[PDB]
């Protein structure tokens, strides 16, 4: 029921909004009040989508689709069975997320640590929400929105993209995607760094982070440190997502071409917009 | 208003670490390069040493080589005019041959040979990397996992230039070296066949990939969250567990229902990273050699309504 | 072009993805069992064996070499809080808090607990004293932001608790890690960066009132500082900000 | 159901009545939604048709 | 056995209160579908 | 109805209060908007 | 068969209460929805067929 | 040891299966009740 | 054959019990999710098509 | 060797118990296959 | 052949019996779905052929 | 040898029972398969 | 090859045993499934146009 | 030559045993084989 060292720890306080009605654990689960806020609306979410399920008459989880309603419908709401049902999943899938986030501060409160964790998980938050509230709500319809489902949203991704054209040529993406490829790389760096002291060749000490740091100034000739690499890791995350909502929310509002001619801009300088050879003069 | 850990505050400088040595030969090893203040703000101030074996030489003149090859090609595109050289740089591409010439290697050097000699380079010198890794972990006495975790990388690249191009006949098939060329080549592929989308194995790349974000934002942040009980130094936490690993374990256990350790987390964290480029290799081999239309594919498993 | 199903619609791909699936159960199974070999077997909250241990077993033991001779860790091994955890339960049933009994933050409980680490310092690659005072660390020097040293320390109670007298520093990763910090009373204490706020005029500490860097614990020998040492200085400065709350 | 009483021997109130909460109120709402999605017992939808307010 | 720490007698009125808020509970539900049969019969 | 004052014995009211208000209004706001998007009652027209 | 209560000496009830009251509770809402997807069963549209009420 | 990992005893743990076996057949009988009901009204077999 | 208690000797009898409660839940919904899908055999189809409710 | 630490006489006791669990669901699935198997074969 | 005993001498048999299982479980699935799956030897739908079940 | 602390005795019993095992499942299993190439031979 | 024993010396049996099973199965599934690609080879197939099953 | 710290004894059962597995395992693969080339050769 409890971990070897948990009991020390379970004290009471630390709580946002109440301080005894919801504190409390339920098995290893904190439940605070934003812990029965979040399970209810997951609840609500999740069985409404099987209800969705239900009424698109397909037992397969794969083909399970939760469209949004059509763009004639605006900004307004929709009958359940074609475009409410998405509307009702999206605020309480919002709710879930937010309170989730919020149980987790009151949960690093309790246990007397940074709000790191939470932050992290409101960027996601607000990538989600860009991508469902902020830019249909600039673009004046809930149409535009991903749908809930699992190859369904894929096809979301592939129209709205090809909208553009081919949607490499956005720059914010191009800035959003390198953070993403770093940060996996950092990631596999990081995590084999570790295993790698804390696991030596047969029968040899456990190396100390001096052995992990010359390995990588032998490597590569430089060390970001054991502080340094969490910091990176914590910061390209969080830049990936920055610009991946950033790019979205240019896109449709900010920008309506095909992305590649944007790059014209640098072409047509004026001082070498006119020389014939290479490849665009 | 509180201190969030995410830059050093006030830097300190001592004398030079020139690091373990245990199985390194001195000799090999350079001097120590200069303090960066700026790299400090974040992370170390010192640069340096770097070590310069026969596979580091040689990854690094066979590399030095390979970009060398496409610059020139470059340069060659842009009729020696560096206001066109500068103007089209994403622009410029060095293309492998074409489809009629298949796997042979007699294409002309403007059609796709000198990518022959580029692509020549840049095997030898991500190889000698490879075993570069290797060694110096090694040398170290440390385990290999930096050379497993880039097996997959290199797994991913081989597949792209090398495995697939010999699987579907011609090197026509293999990535151009250029910037928005390799975009293009990317987007062609998708179009070709058939919404890769639809990919099994591009669909748990993505999920890796996006995981791989999800589960570094998780450590980072957990670890700086920590650092105020030494979380950061993660290897005496291993062997002597602190506060700040168990108020780690706690969170995510009250958040989640299960937690990892000091140790595992790191297992996690090399396998969602490997995941990426393993799956993703998966995929690209499997498609054209046995799917050439992955949404049909998709339509014959589910996925996609008939 | 492979393409030839063997049955159904069951291709090479598909093989491949259902291959895919058992080994990512595999692996998933694999990390969690790894990911078991501390704080298990699972306890009631009188500290008995709990009925429910999960669905996955405890692996097999795995032992670590130390690095300087100083011993071999077998985990999972026998686990016990070697300390007196100062709390009494508010409920007779489980899932509820225990409250504590007495100070929270002498006694080292909640957001103020420490763990009985080893009481010795920490060594680096050398078999030194990884964190030790600027003074005795060798031409060690603040390269950059406003030096702390002779700036006055206030509390979360905004007012001065002592003037900052050096700093302890990591050696080989050259990063600060402690400020020193003498009191009214003559005496000194530590304080550990991430929780202190160097500012233009006054280091700023948030977690800690004015009456509080009197109860941080100390060092017995005044130039070095062990795990256990630390781990407690840390546990209290940090249930600062739950326990202080009421002053500020 | 003599002896169903003992169920409070078993589970603390506290969290029993929270539990119970949440399912009344989710069970609730899935079964009204529920109504409301099909047009049959849609009683908005059947007071727009009888009434003509469409 | 004796998880919750209440006795005999307080789980005996603890559940007598209960069970009467669920008959209520229970009673108003039956009007409800009573109504809604009478108005909407679903068989 | 009598008995059930004892639910004061289990719960705190100083926060019950605040949780009960929080639903009420959220209740209220969902049945707000669940009449506003059926075409037959929106008043926002 | 006269001994099964000793799976309560292997099981704690207030796990085994919790976990089989979610298994009956979505076992019940699984079923109920299947009948509701298919046509000759769903009450409600059987109801409106009966009733001419579309 | 199956001398309990819950810590019961045979009497305690054979009162309590002799509970949860009095509910067990209840809500199999409501369950009967239904079935026959729904059998009568429109038959699966 | 009559000798197989010896298996309790091994593993423990709490996982093997809730993996075989899992395992046995599971492969009867396979198995009832297999026969839904056949049209020759989802009880269901049958009874609509003998008692006309379509 | 014996690793769940349990006695022999108390594996002797679980297995019974097990056993007689194990037959009556068989049983009862038998009932069920016979009576699915004469309304409907599959042979 | 009769000194096969010593495969229980390097391997644990808690390791050897589950992995038998789930390995034993996973092969009767896979076959009885490729029997499943080629009319030849789908008994559901030869069933079905044999009485015009369809 | 010595590998998993088992003694000859407690070996040999659990090998004997595991192809106790071992054999029901294939006696099953060959009564299936005869039953099947009886039914619709695949050879 | 006599003292071809002397590879256990080298080798740890337990690391040979678990590779070269899961080779053999690996290996055994795969060309199961290259005949079965074959319709010169898949015996369901052949004994399903010998026997008239389809 | 401790690597896996066998006495050099063990080694000798050990390879016996594992010998008549594989003469077992190929000895029904040969039979397998020359039943399917019967059925119908590959060659
Ligand atoms: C393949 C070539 C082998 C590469 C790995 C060799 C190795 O054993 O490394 C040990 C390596 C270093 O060991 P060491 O430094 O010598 O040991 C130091 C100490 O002894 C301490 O070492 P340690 O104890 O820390 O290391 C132990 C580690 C070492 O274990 C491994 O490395 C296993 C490697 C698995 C490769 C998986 C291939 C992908 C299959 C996908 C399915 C195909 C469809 O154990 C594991 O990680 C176990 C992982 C789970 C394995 C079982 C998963 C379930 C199996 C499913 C069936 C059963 C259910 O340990 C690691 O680093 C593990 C993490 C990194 C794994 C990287 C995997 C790279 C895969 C190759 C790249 C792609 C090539 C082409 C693949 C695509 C073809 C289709
Ligand atoms: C229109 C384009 C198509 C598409 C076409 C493709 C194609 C084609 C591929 C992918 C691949 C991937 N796609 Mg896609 N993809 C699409 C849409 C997406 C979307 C999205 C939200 O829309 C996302 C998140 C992704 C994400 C991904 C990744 C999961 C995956 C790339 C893994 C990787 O890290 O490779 C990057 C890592 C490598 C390539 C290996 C690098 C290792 C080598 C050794 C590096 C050496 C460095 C070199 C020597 C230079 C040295 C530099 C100096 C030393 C500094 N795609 C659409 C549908 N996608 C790849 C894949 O895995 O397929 C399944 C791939 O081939
Ligand atoms: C910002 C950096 C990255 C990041 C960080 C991050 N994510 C986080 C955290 C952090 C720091 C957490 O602390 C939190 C956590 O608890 O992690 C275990 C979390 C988390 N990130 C998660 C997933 C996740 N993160 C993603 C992305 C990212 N997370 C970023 C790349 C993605 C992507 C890219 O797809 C996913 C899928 C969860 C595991 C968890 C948050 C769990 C949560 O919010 O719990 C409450 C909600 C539920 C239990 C489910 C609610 C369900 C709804 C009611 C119905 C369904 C709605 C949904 C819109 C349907 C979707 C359909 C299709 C689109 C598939
Ligand atoms: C698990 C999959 C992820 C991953 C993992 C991964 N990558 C890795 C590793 C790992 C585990 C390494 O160990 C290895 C490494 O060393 O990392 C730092 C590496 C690596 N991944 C790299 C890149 C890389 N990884 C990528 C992706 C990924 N890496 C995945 C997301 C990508 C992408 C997304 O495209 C890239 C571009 C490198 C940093 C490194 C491999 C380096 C290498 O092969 O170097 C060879 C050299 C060349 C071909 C270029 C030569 C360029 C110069 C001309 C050389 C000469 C310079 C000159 C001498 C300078 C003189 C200076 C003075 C004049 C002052
Ligand atoms: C590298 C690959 C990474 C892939 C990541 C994506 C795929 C999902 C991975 C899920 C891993 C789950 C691991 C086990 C967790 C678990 O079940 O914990 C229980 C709670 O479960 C839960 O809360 C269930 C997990 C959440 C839902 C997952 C769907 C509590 O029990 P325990 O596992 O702590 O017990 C251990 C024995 N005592
Ligand atoms: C997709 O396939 C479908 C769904 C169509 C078909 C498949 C169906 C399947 C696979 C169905 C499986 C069904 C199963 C396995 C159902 C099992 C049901 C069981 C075991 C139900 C048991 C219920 C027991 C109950 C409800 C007992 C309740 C007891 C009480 C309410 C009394 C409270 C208990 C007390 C007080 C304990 C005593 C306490 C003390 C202190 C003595
Ligand atoms: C796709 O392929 C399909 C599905 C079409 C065909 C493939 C089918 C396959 C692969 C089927 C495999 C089926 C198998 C292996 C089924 C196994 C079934 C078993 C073993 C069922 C066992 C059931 C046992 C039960 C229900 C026992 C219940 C026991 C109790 C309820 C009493 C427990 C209480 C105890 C033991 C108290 C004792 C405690 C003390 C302290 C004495
Ligand atoms: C795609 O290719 C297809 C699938 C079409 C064709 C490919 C087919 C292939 C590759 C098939 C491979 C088949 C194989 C290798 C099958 C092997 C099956 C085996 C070895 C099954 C073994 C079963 C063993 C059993 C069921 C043993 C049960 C034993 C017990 C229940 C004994 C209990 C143990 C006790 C009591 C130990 C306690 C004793 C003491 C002293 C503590
Ligand atoms: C793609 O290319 C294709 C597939 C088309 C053609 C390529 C084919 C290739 C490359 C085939 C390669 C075949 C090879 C290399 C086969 C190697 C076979 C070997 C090494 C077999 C050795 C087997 C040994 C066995 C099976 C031992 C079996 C043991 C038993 C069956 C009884 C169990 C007893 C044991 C394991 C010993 C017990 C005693 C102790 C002390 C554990
Ligand atoms: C002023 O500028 C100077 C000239 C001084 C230097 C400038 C250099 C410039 C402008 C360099 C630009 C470099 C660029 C744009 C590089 C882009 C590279 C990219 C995007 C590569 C992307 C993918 C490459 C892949 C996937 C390569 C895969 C290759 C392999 C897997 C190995 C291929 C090996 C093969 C095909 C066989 C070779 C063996 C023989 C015997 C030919
Ligand atoms: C590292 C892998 C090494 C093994 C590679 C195996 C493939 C060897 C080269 C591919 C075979 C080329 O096969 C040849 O292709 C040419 C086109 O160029 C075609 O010529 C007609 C035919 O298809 C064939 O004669
Ligand atoms: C999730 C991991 C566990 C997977 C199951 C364990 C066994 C692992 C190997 C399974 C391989 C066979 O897997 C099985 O292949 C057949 C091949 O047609 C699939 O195909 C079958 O169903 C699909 C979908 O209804 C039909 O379109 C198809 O005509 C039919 O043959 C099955 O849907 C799949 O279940
Ligand atoms: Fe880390």
């Amino acid at each position: 029921a409890l971990l070897s060292f948990e009991r020390k720890y379970r004290v009471p306080g630390g709580t946002l909004v109440g301080g005894n009605l919801f504190d409390f654990w339920v098995g290893p689960f904190y439940v605070g009040f934003f812990g029965v806020a979040t399970f209810f609306f997951a609840a609500l979410g999740i069985i409404l989508i099987a209800w969705s399920a239900v009424l698109q008459g397909t037992w397969n989880p794969q083909l399970i689709s939760v469209y949004p309603p059509a763009l004639e419908y605006g900004l307004g709401g929709a009958p359940l069975a074609k475009g409410g049902l998405w509307q009702i999943i999206t605020i309480c899938a919002t709710g879930a997320f937010v309170s989730w986030a919020l149980r987790e501060v009151e949960i690093c409160r309790k246990l007397g640590i940074g709000y790191h964790i939470p932050f992290a998980f409101a960027f996601a938050i607000l990538a989600y929400l860009t991508l469902v509230l902020f830019r249909p709500v600039m673009m004046g319809a809930w149409g535009y929105a991903f749908p809930y489902g699992i190859w369904t949203h894929l096809d979301w991704v592939s129209n709205t993209g090809y909208t553009y054209g081919n949607f490499h040529y956005n720059p914010a993406h191009m800035i959003a995607i390198t953070f993403f490829f770093t940060n996996a790389l950092a990631l596999a760096l990081h995590g084999a760094l570790v295993l790698s002291a804390a696991n030596p060749e047969k029968g040899k000490e456990m190396r100390t982070p001096d052995h992990e740091d010359t390995f990588f100034r032998d490597l590569v000739g430089y060390s970001i440190g054991t502080l340094g690499i969490h910091r990176l890791g914590l910061l390209l995350s969080l830049s990936a997502v920055f610009f991946s909502a950033l790019c979205m929310i240019i896109t449709g509002t900010i920008w309506f071409d095909q992305w590649v001619d944007w790059w014209q801009w640098w072409v047509k300088l004026p001082w070498w917009a006119n020389i014939p050879g290479g490849i665009n003069g | 208003a509180e201190y969030q850990n995410i830059f050093t505050q006030v830097q300190v400088r001592g004398p030079a670490d020139l690091g373990m040595t245990e199985d390194v030969n001195l000799a090999n090893r350079s001097g120590v390069g200069p303090f960066s203040t700026l790299l400090g703000w974040f992370g170390n101030a010192q640069l340096g040493p770097i070590y310069l074996g026969s596979l580091g030489v040689l990854s690094l003149f066979s590399g030095l080589m390979w970009f060398f090859t496409i610059g020139i090609w470059f340069w060659y595109q842009a009729g020696w005019n560096p206001a066109v050289f500068l103007r089209d740089l994403f622009f410029f591409s060095l293309e492998p041959p074409a489809p009629e010439y298949g796997l042979s290697f007699a294409a002309p050097l403007k059609e796709g040979g000198l990518w022959l000699i580029a692509s020549f380079f840049m095997f030898v010198a991500v190889w000698s990397w490879w075993g570069r890794t290797y060694l110096r972990a090694q040398a170290l006495g440390m385990g290999k996992h930096t050379a497993w975790a880039f097996l997959s990388a290199i797994w991913l690249w081989m597949v792209l230039g090398f495995i697939r191009p010999i699987l579907m006949g011609s090197w026509s098939e293999a990535v151009p070296y250029g910037i928005f060329s390799h975009l293009d080549w990317t987007n062609n592929f998708s179009l070709v066949h058939g919404n890769l989308f639809y990919n099994p194995f591009h669909g748990l790349s993505i999920a890796f990939l996006y995981g791989s974000a999800l589960l570094f934002a998780m450590h980072g942040a957990t670890i700086l969250a920590v650092s105020r009980f030494g979380g950061e130094r993660e290897l005496e936490q291993i062997a002597d567990r602190g506060t700040a690993a168990e108020r780690a374990a706690l969170f995510w256990r009250w958040t989640m229902g299960f937690n990892a350790t000091m140790e595992g987390i790191h297992r996690w964290a090399i396998w969602m990273a490997v995941l990426v480029t393993l799956t993703g290799g998966i995929g690209i081999l499997l498609s054209g050699t046995v799917v050439d239309n992955w949404y049909v594919w998709g339509q014959n498993h589910g996925m996609a309504p008939l | 072009m492979v393409g030839v199903t063997a049955f159904g619609n069951f291709d090479l791909a598909s093989l491949a993805i259902y291959s895919f699936w058992i080994f990512l159960a595999g692996l998933i199974y694999y990390l969690q069992t790894e990911n078991m070999r501390e704080g298990y077997p699972l306890e009631n909250e009188d500290g008995t064996p709990a009925a429910n241990q999960g669905p996955f077993p405890l692996p097999k033991p795995k032992t670590f070499i130390l690095p300087h001779g100083r011993g071999t860790l077998t985990v999972p091994g026998p686990e016990s809080e070697d300390r007196p955890i100062a709390l009494a339960r508010t409920a007779v049933s489980e899932g509820f808090p225990h409250a504590p009994t007495g100070d929270p933050m002498k006694d080292g409980v909640g957001p103020a607990s420490w763990v009985a680490r080893r009481d010795l310092p920490e060594l680096d690659g050398h078999g030194h004293n990884k964190i030790k005072p600027m003074k005795a660390a060798a031409g060690f020097y603040v390269s950059a932001g406003k030096n702390p040293i002779g700036l006055p320390v206030r509390g979360c109670d905004l007012e001065i608790a002592g003037k900052v007298v050096d700093i302890w520093v990591d050696i080989p990763e050259q990063m600060a890690r402690f400020l020193e910090v003498e009191l009214k009373d003559g005496s000194t204490r530590l304080l550990p960066m991430q929780m202190v706020k160097v500012q233009s005029n006054r280091v700023h500490v948030n977690a800690l009132s004015s009456d509080l860097f009197a109860g941080i614990p100390t060092i017995k020998s005044p130039t070095e500082v062990t795990l256990l040492e630390e781990d407690k200085i840390c546990g209290y400065v940090a249930g600062g900000l739950m326990y202080a709350a009421p002053k500020r | 159901m003599s002896k169903f009483y003992k169920i409070w021997m078993i589970f603390d109130p506290r969290r029993v009545f929270v539990a119970q909460g949440v399912f009344l109120f989710l069970l609730a709402v899935m079964i009204h939604l529920i109504l409301l999605s099909t047009p049959s017992y849609n009683w908005l939808e059947i007071s727009a048709a009888k009434y003509n307010r469409v | 056995l004796g998880y919750t720490g209440l006795t005999d007698e307080q789980a005996q009125e603890l559940h007598s209160v209960y069970m009467s808020g669920l008959w209520l509970f229970s009673a108003v539900a039956i009007v409800a579908h009573l109504a809604v049969y009478i108005w909407r019969p679903w068989f």
